[PDB]
């Protein structure tokens, strides 16, 4: 029949979870972002759409740190992201209080795994209406 | 409720015209037996913030890891963090303050006496002390343990009031917290002779020493003293 789509956590009968994918129209529809890696490093880059004169210059910053070493950009529903990166940054603040060193790109980039992984288990919580480019240098 | 186990001596300090002088030394006593001689107790908060903590050294290290927190997290969606919204002293210490009350009243205090020492964003010298009990006050000369008893006297020769801070120079009251190490490295018995030294500076900044020594000491006398009374050879 019809109204998989209606719900999270409920599988399609082709295998798929429509709330999620309905959560990628809304990242698609968002302001593009981009990640470049080069030889010792990585660049973050965000475009940021003018609405009107009124909007004060280089004042509503959209790319946000986590830690000292990770920096972090995403597409589409802008408080969404924020959520995520508040969430990374008590998950690096957790491993520095444990481990003492700071959290690696790989280790952090499982913890927002798992977390975002969270909110297409239940039919309680909604997709995340974002898609995150972000990382850093570690040890390695 | 607890007990301190490793140990930090004296924290002594003062303003000058210009700025603060804020010093330690680098001793972590075990009880009677002088265990460490390789820690700083002398933390500084970015460029305009120097704290310093005696006491437990344990309780020390996680008041130490909550500083570097505090930087981390007052970087976070703040692109003013190193100008205008950058950790001021006096949000340095009210935070501190605020622990170190909430903890003695959870009965289970951090076993410190801490100074904060720095200069605000507008020049104004900033000296406050906090401790396990959460007291707080503020005094052109600060001094923790034996240096409260010792050093506070000697510092407050140079400036006694809020009207001498103004005539004292870098060099003036460099030279009084210098002695003041000197004096404590003779009569404490929980004392070391290496000690770190921290100048916070309107103008030049902050000025961090590393593995300064007590030198010019006066032994010469203890070789005339023979026997407690009557003893002549």
């Amino acid at each position: 029949g019809t109204g998989y789509d209606l719900s999270n956590s409920v599988f399609s009968p082709d295998g798929r979870n429509f709330q999620v994918e309905y959560a990628v129209k809304a990242v698609e529809n968002g302001t593009t972002s981009i990640g470049i890696k080069c030889n010792d490093g990585v660049v973050f880059a965000v475009e940021k759409l003018i609405t009107s004169k009124l909007l004060v210059p280089q004042k509503n910053v959209k790319i946000q740190v986590v830690d000292r070493h990770i920096g972090c950009v995403y597409s589409g529903l802008i408080p969404d992201g924020r959520h995520l990166v508040n969430r990374g940054r008590e998950e690096a603040a957790s491993f520095k209080k444990l481990y003492k060193t700071p959290i690696p790109i790989p280790a952090f980039a499982d913890r927002l795994g798992q977390y975002v992984q969270a909110h297409t288990l239940y039919n309680s919580v909604r997709p995340f209406g974002v898609s995150t480019i972000f990382g850093g240098v570690d040890k390695n | 409720t607890q007990q301190p186990i490793v140990t930090g001596t004296s924290v002594i300090s003062m303003k000058y015209d210009n700025g603060v002088i804020i010093a330690a030394d680098n001793l972590g006593s075990y009880g009677s037996l002088l265990r460490f001689n390789g820690v700083e107790r002398l933390i500084p908060v970015g460029d305009n913030t120097v704290v310093g903590i005696s006491g437990d050294i344990s309780d020390m290290q996680h008041i130490e890891r909550l500083l570097k927190d505090l930087v981390t997290e007052n970087a976070y969606d703040n692109p003013l963090a190193d100008a205008e919204e950058a950790l001021e002293p006096s949000y340095i210490f009210e935070y501190l303050a605020t622990v170190m009350y909430q903890r003695r009243s959870k009965m289970n205090p951090l076993w410190n006496a801490i100074i904060v020492a720095g200069v605000q964003s507008n020049g104004d010298q900033f000296l406050r002390y906090v401790n396990l009990l959460g007291v707080t006050y503020s005094s052109p000369t600060l001094a923790t343990g034996f240096g409260a008893h010792m050093a506070n006297p000697l510092l407050r020769k140079v400036v006694d009031r809020e009207s001498d801070i103004p005539k004292t120079t870098v060099q003036v009251a460099e030279e009084a917290i210098v002695n003041a190490m000197r004096v404590l490295y003779y009569r404490d018995a929980r004392s070391s002779r290496n000690f770190s030294l921290a100048i916070i500076d309107k103008n030049t900044g902050l000025t961090f020493k590393k593995n300064l020594q007590v030198e010019n000491m006066k032994w010469d006398f203890a070789k005339d003293i023979k026997g407690y009374g009557t003893q002549k050879i």
